[PDB]
């Protein structure tokens, strides 16, 4: 962990680990907010 | 059309005779030594 | 220094023959002969293509191009521990001697040499080719 | 032919003409660097033009530079 | 001659990488006749993949 | 001293090489050896002087083909039902189906229908017969042979004009403006009242009868005591048909505005006041500078006087006016900024505003009219930004340019071309996320996903103009604002009926994939300066390589050292936006031909509902309108887009035939030519042939340049075909 | 083999196919091909009655052609196809 | 507003209603009524129908081709069109453009710059990316102190 | 429509622009 958390950090990972959050969240919103074209807010 | 034959004339010396003018009177005068 | 002379008796290395020699530019133009001192028959790689038994004492070898007596020269300069020079012969006879021109490699600084090409300026100080117009002059040259 | 010029950015360290592949480039006295040697190109006839001597040339910016110039039949690298 | 060893000055060589950069100071030549005696070491190197370059005194300021 | 005489460093080039650059470097004539100021300017006189003869040939022989092989008299009894025929064909290679289907217009043989609009043009101005064309053809012929006397005489040592006569900028300009554009639009406008106005109300006004019909009813009173509006008394009616004397007026310079309503075109009576407008303010432009008389401006001044005081733009403009006056590039730079942005004026004039009679009906000569002047400005104004790169190389003095604007823009070069990249990444972006998702909701069965935004500020100008179509209601729609009631007795009575029509092209209904295409056009024009303003600015140097000005303009690279530095020339920028400008003009012609294809047959819904995807222009733009292009000959038969057909095939190979010499690069086909060289060299029989010429592979320069040449002459070609089969052979 | 005696020998410059036989034909067939061909010798000559009867025997077919020889000389033989919109 | 007719009262929008669920039900008639694949579709037509009573009650602009247009000009009654997401966008886009650019600052300082970037700090970087909530009030907090800009003496420039 | 001496009178004045464009490339060579 003084170096597996720092493969872990590496940019191809934390670049996997972000964009499969950022991608997992956003699938996530457009179930439950689908088909969204107009922000009500 | 006034004159059908000057068809029958011009196009064969500018698309035949005239290219075999100018591109040979060319590679003599480009391969001129001088 | 006094330059090599060419013997012109010295043998070739044992080549099967390649295409990659003399065409028709050594016939009218120039030849580049290569000759160089060895101590055993060893095999070397061809710079025109191909590989040659070299013989047990001097060797010659006719080469088209200034490039291919480097490219082979270099090889038997850093995998051999053999001193080379070449020349330049024409097709009227004359033997053009060529590298190393002091008898010393241009790698290594010899005094008897003159700086020429030099700038005592920096690539920055060069003038600006508006400056220059319509002159035999360029803007490195001066 | 091309015209390879040397300027006072030197640094005498040798690798121009150690990547010259035409035998243009050689190392004359020189009092401008520490190695006190300067570059010349006294057979830029010779000169093919690849600018391997630019390429391993480790001053910023470069000391040795080629111009390509008028092309003949030493700086074309042909055997025919 | 020279700014100083070990000091941070910066170019103001037009055709340098490093022109307006930050550089370090790790050698000056002192021997007379010598166009380019301060060796400065940058942080970034430069499309040769050096960092190491010679510039006169006349070329940098101390900042 | 062989070929090329001009350069002596290329005449010692044993090389094929030799034979080439010395086409590629004729013209360049301030790169020639032992070449001076006064050669120069001579030789580019003389070379001006040869361009103008080769335009009048070209002209004359434009005219001679309709007079002598085209039916322009019966084209002038019923322009809506004949093709025009441009020339006569006089192939061997036709069989009887290709004689018996080239046959159009009731011609006797085989004919090209002409799609340049020379018909509409020179039936607008005033001419009628073959004979007319024919006496305009000796006439043209004859001012081409006297242009080439004049370029002679030039060149001749008591005729040659100095250096100083030709930077004299002010008498130019003076000269200029109150000549050539002045008293010929005064010339025209005499041509227009004298002849064409006639011609369209079925008077035959020659030169015969040309101090005889008089033009007004009374003319030259009224010019010279004042009364001008007699010139607007009558004009022509709406019932009033082109080139009869019923219906028409008398009346030469009108106001009315709009458009003949039997032709959609522009009235002759209104592009008679139009010259005389533009002749009355270019001969009082042109007496603005100091020639001769102690009167007028010098410009040296002008510029050296403008500089703001608060030191924003620097010195301002001080040492601009030698810095053009000594720079021909500078000048002929923006000479091309100008032609460019004037000859994408002309296009997109003469389409919504018709200047030709029956020219609105004839619609894929509408369409070539349109693409001409869009690839052709396309080029022009690369050339100004390539131009502006060379003036940077071999012209730009910095010290005679010190801290001017000019001086200015290389010391913010990377501010500009930053923002320039990022405006073209924002439209790039934008646009290509906007249609792959209008491309995805139409893929997945959702048309009402889009994101589709109404081009609301382009609608609100169009309501500006006064479309009542959108209801934004401010001025010239609405009856409230001061420009339309100082209008609407004036020009305005024209206009509206010419703007709320729905089947001319003025003013369009534009919707959401105008929007889009929009910003795929600002994407176009912002990329293409991108790289042009970025091969402009980094022409002298960069910070990969400082001295590109030592290099020339055109040099190939600077070896793989460094990291690499393929196209780093400015020439390589040009290169490179040549791609962008074929894009960028390829973009803009495909959404006027499917804007237009869509209208000119009725249902514009099909541009409404389709053009905010990439799919829908593919399908029903690429593909539907491709249908009769390439069944332009089957196995079974060949139709008349026969040759559309095969030049349509022949772009994609002439295009593809680029790809070899843009993706391929130069040592694969020097060794390939070595191993030809010695196959040559050995082969028995064919040894005894030589070459003087060393074969070597094609220049690095000069293959981006073939391969340019022939993914522009493919691109010109396929969209030519194209464009001119799917508009011609399904008319609407 | 570089030899400083023959120049020609160490460098490529060999006859590989050449053959060093004077004749062998006879004289009766000699005489006839350089009487024929003695008007068309020299280079300057030849250029010239070249182009000049070139340019005469391609107008001369290709004006005195009929409609069976070559289909341009033929025309149409049928009734011209009209085009969309009435052109 | 600009010809376009409001989606609750346009007949093409209805119309697109219409032939969606249509063609949806024509779908549903080969399946079983009880099986998992058309459970699929009448999530789909229930999809479908959510979608559009959506668009109509924003108060959407229906062109003459039955499909929603944007009104992006800054329109009162349109601004959840453009004005409002883009001002959600560009707090979130300000907030990548913030966390990145105060990640490069705390890493010029370190030890080996470059090794911070192939290997990003992660308890640097979430430590930062919280601070980024507050980014216009820091940008502009640095744009007013001159922290935001670099002076043009101390930028690398190209030369002329 | 255009008669058959017309043809001859275009011909002769391409002929003798064509003459002066000879002559002008004459002068630029020179
Ligand atoms: C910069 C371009 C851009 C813009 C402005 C949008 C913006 C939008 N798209 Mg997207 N889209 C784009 C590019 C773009 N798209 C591209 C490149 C793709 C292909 C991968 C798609 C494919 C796509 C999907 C499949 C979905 C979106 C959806 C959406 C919405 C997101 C709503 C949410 O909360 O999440 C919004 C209207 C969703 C939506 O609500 O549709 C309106 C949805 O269905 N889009
Ligand atoms: C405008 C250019 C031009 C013109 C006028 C022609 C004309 C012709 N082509 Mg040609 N061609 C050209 C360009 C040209 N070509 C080019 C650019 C391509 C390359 C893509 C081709 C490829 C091509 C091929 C592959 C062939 C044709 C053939 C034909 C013939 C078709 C008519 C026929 O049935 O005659 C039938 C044939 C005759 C009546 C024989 C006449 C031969 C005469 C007597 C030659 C006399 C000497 C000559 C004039 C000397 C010229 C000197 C010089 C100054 C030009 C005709 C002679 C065909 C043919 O038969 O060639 C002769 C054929 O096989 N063409
Ligand atoms: C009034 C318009 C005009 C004028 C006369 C100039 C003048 C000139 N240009 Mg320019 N240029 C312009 C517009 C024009 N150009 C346009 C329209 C383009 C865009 C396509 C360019 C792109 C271009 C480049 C970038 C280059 C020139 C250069 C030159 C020189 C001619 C080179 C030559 O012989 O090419 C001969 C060309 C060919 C034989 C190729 C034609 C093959 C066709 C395309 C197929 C000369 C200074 C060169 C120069 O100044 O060198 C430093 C240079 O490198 N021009
Ligand atoms: C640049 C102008 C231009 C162009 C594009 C053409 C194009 C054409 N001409 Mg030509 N023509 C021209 C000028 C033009 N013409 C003028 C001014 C005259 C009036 C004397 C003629 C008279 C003429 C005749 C009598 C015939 C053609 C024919 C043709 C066709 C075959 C080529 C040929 O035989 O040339 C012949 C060319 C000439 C006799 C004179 C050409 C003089 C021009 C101005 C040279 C231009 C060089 C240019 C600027 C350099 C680039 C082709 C469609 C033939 C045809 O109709 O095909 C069926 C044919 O029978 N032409
Ligand atoms: C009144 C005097 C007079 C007039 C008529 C001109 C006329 C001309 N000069 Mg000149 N000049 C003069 C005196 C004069 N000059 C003086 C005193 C100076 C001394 C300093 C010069 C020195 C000078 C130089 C050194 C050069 C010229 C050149 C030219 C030509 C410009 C190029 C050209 O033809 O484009 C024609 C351009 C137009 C007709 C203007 C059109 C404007 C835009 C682009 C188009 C708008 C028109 C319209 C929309 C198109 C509709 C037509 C369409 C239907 C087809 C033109 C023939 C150049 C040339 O070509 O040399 C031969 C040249 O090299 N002149
Ligand atoms: C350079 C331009 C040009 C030239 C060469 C002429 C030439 C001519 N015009 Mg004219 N015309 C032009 C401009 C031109 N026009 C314009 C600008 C107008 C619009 C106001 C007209 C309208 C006009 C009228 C209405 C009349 C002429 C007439 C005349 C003739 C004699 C003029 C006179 O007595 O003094 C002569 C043929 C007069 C004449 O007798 O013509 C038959 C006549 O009364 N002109
Ligand atoms: C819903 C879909 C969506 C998506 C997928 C995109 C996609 C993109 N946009 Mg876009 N855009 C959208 C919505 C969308 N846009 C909306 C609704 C607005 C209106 C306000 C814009 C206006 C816009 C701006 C103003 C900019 C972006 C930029 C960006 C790009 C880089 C942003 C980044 O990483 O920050 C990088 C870090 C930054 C600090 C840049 C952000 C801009 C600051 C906040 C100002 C990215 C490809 C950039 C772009 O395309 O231009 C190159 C950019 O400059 N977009
Ligand atoms: C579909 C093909 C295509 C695509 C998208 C690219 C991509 C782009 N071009 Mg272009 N270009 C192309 C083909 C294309 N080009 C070809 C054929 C050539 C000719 C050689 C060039 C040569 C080239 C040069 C010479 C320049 C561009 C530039 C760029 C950028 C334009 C700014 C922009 O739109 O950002 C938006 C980005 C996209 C639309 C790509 C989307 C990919 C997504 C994000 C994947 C997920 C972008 C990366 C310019 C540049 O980079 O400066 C900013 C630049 O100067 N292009
Ligand atoms: C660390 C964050 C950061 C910051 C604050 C910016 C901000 C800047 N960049 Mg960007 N950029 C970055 C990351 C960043 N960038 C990275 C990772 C790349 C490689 C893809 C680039 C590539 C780049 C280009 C190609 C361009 C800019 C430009 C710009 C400017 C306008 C924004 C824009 O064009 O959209 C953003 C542009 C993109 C291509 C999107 C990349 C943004 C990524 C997604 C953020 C990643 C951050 C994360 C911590 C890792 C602005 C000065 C433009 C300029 O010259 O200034 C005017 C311009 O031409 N940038
Ligand atoms: C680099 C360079 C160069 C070049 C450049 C270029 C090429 C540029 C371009 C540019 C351009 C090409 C531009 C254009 C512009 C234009 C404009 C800017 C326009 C505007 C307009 C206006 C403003 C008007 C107004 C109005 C309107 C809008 C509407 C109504 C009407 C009116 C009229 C009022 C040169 C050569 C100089 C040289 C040096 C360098
Ligand atoms: S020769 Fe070609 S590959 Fe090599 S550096 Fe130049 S452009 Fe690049």
């Amino acid at each position: 962990m003084q170096d597996v958390k720092t493969y872990l950090s590496t940019a191809p990972v934390l670049a996997t680990l972000w964009f499969g959050f950022l991608a997992g969240l956003l699938i996530e919103i457009n179930r439950f907010f689908p088909d969204a074209l107009v922000l009500p807010l | 059309m006034t004159a059908s034959y000057l068809p029958s004339i011009f196009v064969p010396l500018i698309g035949l005779v005239f290219p075999a003018i100018t591109m040979a009177s060319l590679f003599i005068y480009i391969e001129q030594d001088e | 220094f006094t330059p090599p002379t060419l013997n012109a008796d010295t043998p070739a290395p044992i080549f099967g023959g390649s295409t990659g020699g003399l065409l028709r530019k050594a016939q009218v133009e120039e030849f580049y002969v290569i000759t160089w001192e060895s101590p055993k028959e060893q095999i070397f790689e061809m710079p025109t293509g191909g590989a040659a038994i070299m013989r047990s004492g001097p060797n010659l070898l006719k080469l088209a191009r200034k490039e291919q007596c480097l490219a082979l020269g270099a090889r038997l300069r850093t995998k051999f521990k053999i001193q080379y020079q070449f020349y330049r012969v024409f097709p009227n006879g004359e033997v053009q001697y060529l590298h190393p021109k002091d008898g010393v490699y241009p790698e290594k600084v010899n005094a008897g040499r003159t700086a020429v090409g030099v700038n005592n300026r920096s690539i920055g100080q060069n003038a600006n080719p508006a400056e220059l117009k319509f002159a035999h002059k360029q803007a490195y040259d001066l | 032919a091309h015209s390879v010029k040397i300027y006072d950015t030197c640094i005498g360290c040798t690798q121009c003409v150690r990547a010259c592949p035409t035998d243009v480039l050689e190392m004359v006295p020189w009092d401008g660097c520490k190695a006190s040697q300067i570059a010349s190109a006294p057979r830029t006839e010779d000169c093919v033009g690849c600018k391997r001597c630019e390429s391993a040339c480790p001053t910023d910016f470069l000391s040795v530079r080629v111009y390509l110039g008028a092309e003949t039949t030493r700086s074309m690298g042909l055997a025919y | 001659i020279g700014p100083k060893r070990g000091s941070i000055v910066k170019v103001l060589r037009r055709e340098s990488y490093w022109f307006n950069d930050t550089g370090k100071v790790v050698a000056v030549d002192q021997a007379p006749g010598v166009r380019y005696p301060v060796v400065v070491r940058f942080d970034k190197v430069n499309y040769a993949g050096v960092s190491t370059n010679n510039y006169s005194p006349d070329e940098l300021e101390q900042s | 001293s062989r070929f090329p005489k001009f350069s002596r460093g290329l005449s010692q080039d044993p090389t094929t090489r030799r034979i080439w650059f010395g086409i590629a470097t004729a013209h360049d004539f301030e790169s020639h050896d032992d070449m001076t100021e006064e050669r120069l300017y001579q030789k580019i006189f003389a070379s001006h002087f040869g361009q103008l003869a080769i335009i009048f040939l070209w002209t004359s022989g434009n005219l001679f083909h309709v007079a002598w092989q085209g039916n322009f008299e019966a084209w002038g009894q019923d322009p809506l039902h004949v093709r025009p025929i441009a020339h006569a064909i006089w192939d061997p290679h036709f069989g009887q189906p290709a004689v018996e289907a080239f046959t159009r217009g009731g011609a006797s043989g085989p004919v090209n229908i002409a799609y340049s609009g020379v018909y509409q043009w020179w039936y607008t101005i005033g001419l009628r017969t073959n004979q007319d064309l024919y006496g305009g053809s000796i006439f043209l012929l004859f001012v081409s042979a006297l242009f080439l006397i004049a370029g002679w005489l030039h060149l001749q040592p008591k005729w040659k004009p100095s250096v100083s006569w030709f930077k004299n900028a002010e008498s130019r300009l003076n000269h200029h403006l109150s000549g050539l554009f002045g008293v010929s639009s005064l010339a025209w406008t005499g041509h227009l009242v004298h002849v064409a106005i006639p011609e369209s109300r079925g008077e035959h006004v020659r030169w015969n009868n040309l101090l005889t019909a008089l033009p007004h009813p009374q003319g030259l009173g009224p010019f010279f005591a004042g009364q001008w509006n007699v010139y607007a008394q009558n004009p022509d009616s709406n019932s009033h048909l082109f080139g009869t004397s019923e219906g028409a007026g008398t009346a030469i310079l009108t106001f009315l505005g709009g458009f003949h309503p039997q032709t959609q075109s522009l009235w002759l009576t209104d592009m008679a006041h139009h010259h005389l407008a533009i002749a009355v303010i270019f001969i009082i432009a042109g007496h603005m500078y100091r020639t001769n008389f102690g009167i007028g401006h010098s410009m040296k001044e002008i510029l050296e006087a403008h500089t703001p005081p608060g030191g924003r733009l620097g010195r301002g403009h001080k040492g601009l006016y030698d810095t053009i006056n000594n720079s021909l590039h500078f000048q002929l730079g923006l000479a091309l900024a100008s032609l460019g942005v004037i000859t994408s004026l002309v296009a997109q004039h003469m389409y919504s505003l018709p200047p030709y009679a029956f020219l609105a009906q004839d619609f894929t000569t509408q369409a070539a009219l349109y693409t001409h002047h869009q690839y052709i400005a396309g080029f022009i104004m690369t050339g100004a930004f390539a131009h502006g790169a060379i003036f940077f190389i071999r012209d730009y003095n910095p010290e005679q340019n010190k801290d001017n604007v000019l001086a200015r823009m290389l010391e913010h070069k990377e501010a500009i071309i930053s923002h320039l990249s990022w405006a073209s990444l924002f439209l790039g972006f934008h646009t290509l996320g906007l249609y792959v998702h209008n491309d995805v909701m139409l893929a997945f069965g959702t048309p009402e996903k889009q994101i589709l935004i109404e081009p609301v500020f382009a609608q609100w100008i169009q309501s500006a103009h006064g479309k009542a179509l959108y209801g934004f209601d401010v001025l010239l729609s609405s009856a409230d604002s001061p420009a339309f009631n100082a209008g609407q007795t004036l020009w305005l009575p024209g206009w509206l009926d010419a703007i709320n029509n729905n089947s001319n092209s003025l003013f369009l209904t534009i919707g959401p994939g105008d929007f889009l295409v929009h910003h795929a056009i600002a994407l176009g024009l912002h990329t293409t300066t991108l790289i042009l303003v970025k091969g402009a600015l980094d022409a002298r140097g960069s910070k990969l390589m400082p001295d590109k000005k030592e290099f020339g303009y055109s040099f190939p690279c600077d070896g793989p050292g460094r990291g690499g530095t393929c196209d780093i020339s400015a020439w390589d920028a040009f290169y490179l936006a040549v791609f962008w400008m074929l894009n960028t003009i390829g973009w803009v012609t495909f959404y006027w031909h499917w804007k237009h294809i869509t209208l000119w047959q009725g249902n514009v819904a099909q541009f409404n509902e389709s053009s905010t995807y990439l799919m829908g222009w593919l399908r029903d733009y690429l593909w539907l309108n491709s249908s009769q292009l390439i069944n332009g000959y089957n196995p079974f038969g060949m139709n008349s887009l026969s040759v559309w057909a095969w030049m349509f095939l022949f772009g994609h190979l002439v295009w593809a035939t680029g790809f070899m010499f843009l993706i391929s690069w130069r040592g694969y086909w020097q060794e390939l030519i070595e191993t030809l060289a010695w196959a040559h060299e050995r082969t028995p029989l064919a040894n005894l042939v030589r070459w003087k010429d060393k074969p070597v592979a094609l220049s690095i320069v000069q293959a981006r340049l073939v391969g340019l040449a022939h993914f522009s002459v493919g691109y010109i070609f396929t969209y030519a075909a194209f464009l001119i089969a799917s508009t011609s052979g399904k008319f609407g | 083999y570089f030899d400083l005696g023959e120049i020609d020998n160490t460098t490529g410059n060999w006859d590989l196919y050449g053959n060093d036989d004077p004749n062998r034909y006879n004289g009766f067939q000699n005489k006839f091909f350089e009487t024929f061909a003695g008007a068309f010798t020299k280079r300057g000559l030849l250029l010239k009655f070249l182009v000049l009867g070139g340019a005469t025997t391609i107008g001369y077919l290709g004006s005195t052609s009929s409609g069976d020889l070559l289909a341009i000389k033929n025309g149409p033989k049928q009734a011209p196809i009209m085009g969309p919109r009435g052109r | 507003v600009a010809g376009l007719t409001p989606c609750k009262e346009s007949k093409g929008f209805a119309k697109r209603q219409k032939q969606e669920i249509k063609k949806l039900e024509g779908r549903l008639k080969l399946y079983a009524p009880d099986s998992a694949p058309a459970l699929a579709i009448n999530a789909t037509i229930e999809k479908t129908k959510r979608r559009f009573e959506f668009y109509g009650n924003q108060g959407l602009l229906c062109g003459t081709d039955g499909l929603p247009h944007l009104i992006v000009d800054g329109d009162q009654a349109h601004l959840g069109e453009f004005v409002y997401p883009g001002l959600v966008f560009l707090y979130i886009a300000g907030w990548i453009g913030w966390v990145g650019r105060a990640y490069l600052i705390d890493v010029r300082t370190s030890k080996k710059p470059t090794e911070k970037e192939i290997i990003i700090d992660v308890p640097l970087a979430l430590r930062i990316m919280s601070k980024g909530l507050t980014w216009p009030v820091a940008a502009i907090g640095e744009l007013r102190s001159g922290k935001l800009v670099e002076k043009s003496s101390n930028i690398t420039v190209s030369p002329r | 429509s255009i008669s058959d001496s017309q043809i001859i009178v275009a011909l002769v004045s391409a002929f003798i622009t064509g003459i002066l464009a000879l002559r002008l490339g004459k002068s630029l060579y020179q």
